[PDB]
């Protein structure tokens, strides 16, 4: 999950699925750049 | 009415007879009994229906100050008798109603500060913890905190800089001499590090633990600029002031705090610190800091407002209160997440709340049951400590008469208590005297 | 009576309840019903008739039922109020309408004061269509009279002509103009046309005070009894959501007591006065004669 | 003897716009207060005369 | 924002807009003479064959009120402000082009 306020998840408006999915490939990048130290 | 009595036993239910507890009662006695900053208040309109006659009695409790002084050198009764009273006061504070609803303002704190998809930036950590369910418990554990003189305790994380602006607005509105000194100092030290000292350009503080002063104290001798060394000297400056107001002693606050007047003191350093330029730092760090300045900044008309509503709940509720409330440090501190500050500054709008008068004849009628029960368990254990004395029980322990008397108030617990706390007490209630009526009746 | 279906989805309308920032939106209209303009008209003559006490009760965030409470002072007389809920209606009065209108401070009254909080602000106030309704209302009892044997608690004069509510209705006119120098726009426009749904209703309601004078004045010829006043222990409440029941829900329809009604009241107050002096003397005439004869 | 609500109550109605139920008898017997102080017209004048 | 000063405190029921506040305290020519153009706009009511009708200005129906608002505009796109971040002065004069 993104343990964002459930009254954002659950919501469908534009400008609140545009903050998940901003809030979700920067969890893709932090988990990118931490992956590239380990090798 | 006659009577066939013995000397002895006359000169007993004679004593019965004068000696009661019983005074008359009226219309102009119970409306008396409402304490005075309530019933001379303009929110609140008091209404009676019937009028008692000549003849109704009433029997007034006695609420007379602490005579064994159980916030010096006894410290750890006295942390149960300020937790029980932390627990009453946050059941009676109102919660909010009408709040900026959440999902209308993340979706505005997330345009202002302009966060993107890929590079990962300190803007997005502004955006935790915040819901309208934390910015409801923030309120509730400023207000009973105070109340109670509970020891608060700070908690946030030093990669936030939202948890750490907003937490400039706690420092400047609650007293210093309330938060922990371990706590106080390692959240002053993260506001002079990050916003002001690389605001001016200024080489960052190092701080070794231990030092008489705290780090708002030595900065506004270091720093030049007028407008945030007026701040930064409110702060330093702020202090509850004992007043004795109606027989209990109780702490008002200050008289800017009460006007909201703070607020525009410290929005004219916050303003500043945006308008500088930060010529050491980079410019990515010049950004992520103006933004977050920016967030509180335009609440200044919410914030204003949000001053003026802490320090009016704190009034009325201080009014319901007969027990002389002391400034000691206790041993456990209840927690205050720094987060939940945040969330309390930015929700809410436009929308007064002030408590219920029919929970404060509620705060009031336990904070008397109490305080008269604490009182008559004094008179009845000195009453027999003096005696036990007069009388020459040189055999006697007195153990099981404090071992009474703890248990009795029932806030306290035996199995914890040891007997060096117990035959120390009894060394408080030998000086005491006793009570005139239970003083002619062993005379 | 006025149709109780037309009155209210009219009454909704002025006020514009929905629009505010109000936690009571369904609760201002409650209280508006044809059984309970009846029992405000029955309430209101027969703790007259007997000099009973009567307290209010009321919601002081109602400001529809504090309106209709500025009639029910200028008619019936203060004395008739436990003084306990008079000043805490009075103090209500001033404290949300009257005071904002003019802009003055908010009344900081004590309780334990002489004065009535519409005998201090009867000075402090500088108009003089409000300094004089104010007037009125500090200064009307019962004159007590002696007609034909008994004493009786008769109203002034200006009452039973019903020419006070002529200034009642220039005392809430020009309270109608008043900006509100502090009030939220919202908020001040309602109080405006609240009170403009009672200056509006003039001509029936002096034709209701000239009605509930004369069923109070044709009632009290049949009092046998004497009519005495003091303060009693009980109270019968009467509230004021169901005053607003009353002046804007009557018609042009006067009814008065019908003679065999008013035959009726006659014989059950003279057979009760003298069955009250016919135990009196035959009381006294043992407890005497016991102690003649040296009863102990 | 006669009452005049019979008469303003016919006026909201001969006009098309304005509904009965929602007219209460305040602003019907308050209406012909302003009704009685008007000229009445020169052809139903000399016809009542 | 545009002139950098502090945002107004303002209160409700209060007797005067914050367009009747606000000309007060800019010391602008271009856009305090626009201010005082809004504040001065009322019907002005004259009777016309018997009708008592309201007419607009002689501005309002030339079209000239505009560019006395397009002198306003124009030269609050231009101007740079402190307190507040580039991306927010960006944002409002891109919004300002499109009218």
């Amino acid at each position: 999950e993104i343990k964002i306020a459930d009254e954002v998840k659950k919501s469908n408006k534009e400008e609140s699925k545009q903050l998940l999915e901003v809030l979700k490939t920067k969890e893709e990048h932090q988990k990118e750049v931490q992956y590239e130290i380990l090798q | 009415y006659p009577s066939i009595l013995h000397p002895i036993d006359h000169a007993f239910n004679e004593y019965f007879l004068q000696h009661q507890l019983v005074e008359p009662l009226n219309n102009d006695i119970i409306f008396n009994y409402i304490p005075e900053r309530i019933r001379n208040d303009v929110n609140y309109i008091l209404n009676m229906d019937r009028n008692l006659p000549s003849t109704a009695r009433y029997i007034r409790p006695n609420l007379l100050q602490d005579r064994l002084n159980l916030h010096d050198n006894f410290e750890s009764l006295w942390d149960t008798i300020t937790t029980s009273n932390y627990i009453l006061a946050r059941s009676v504070v109102p919660d909010l109603k009408e709040l900026v609803s959440t999902e209308a303002q993340i979706q505005k704190m997330s345009q202002d500060l302009q966060l993107e998809a890929l590079t990962i930036q300190s803007e997005t950590q502004f955006l935790t913890g915040i819901n309208s369910q934390a910015a409801n418990d923030c309120f509730k554990t400023l207000i009973a905190a105070m109340l109670s003189q509970r020891t608060m305790s700070l908690d946030f994380v030093t990669t936030n800089y939202m948890s750490l602006i907003s937490g400039m607005w706690l420092l400047t509105v609650v007293p210093n001499d309330m938060f922990i000194r371990e706590s106080l100092v390692a959240c002053q030290l993260a506001i002079i590090n990050t916003i002001i000292y690389p605001a001016f350009g200024m080489q960052r503080m190092h701080y070794r633990n231990g030092d008489p002063q705290t780090p708002f104290q030595i900065a506004e001798q270091q720093i030049q600029n007028f407008q945030v060394a007026n701040w930064l000297h409110f702060v330093n400056n702020n202090q509850f002031r004992q007043v004795v107001i109606d027989g209990v002693l109780n702490q008002v606050l200050n008289d800017n705090i009460r006007n909201g007047h703070v607020v525009n003191q410290l929005m004219e350093a916050l303003m500043q610190l945006s308008r500088q330029q930060f010529p050491t730092m980079p410019v990515d760090y010049k950004r992520s800091i103006q933004r977050g300045i920016l967030l509180l900044s335009n609440r200044l008309g919410q914030l204003v407002d949000l001053t003026r509503l802490l320090a009016y709940n704190y009034e009325t509720l201080m009014a319901c209160i007969t027990m002389n409330m002391q400034h000691v440090q206790t041993l456990t501190t209840e927690k205050l997440q720094l987060t939940s500050v945040t969330s309390l500054c930015m929700l809410i709008g436009n929308a007064t709340v002030i408590p219920s008068p029919q929970t404060l004849f509620h705060y009031y009628n336990v904070n008397v049951n109490f305080h008269s029960n604490y009182n008559e368990r004094i008179n009845d254990a000195v009453a027999i400590i003096t005696a036990a004395n007069r009388l020459n029980l040189y055999q006697k322990k007195m153990k099981s008469i404090v071992e009474d008397f703890l248990k009795r108030l029932q806030i306290f617990d035996i199995s914890r208590v040891p007997d060096d706390q117990m035959y120390r007490l009894r060394d408080r209630l030998r000086l005491l005297p006793v009570e005139i009526r239970r003083l002619d009746i062993f005379n």
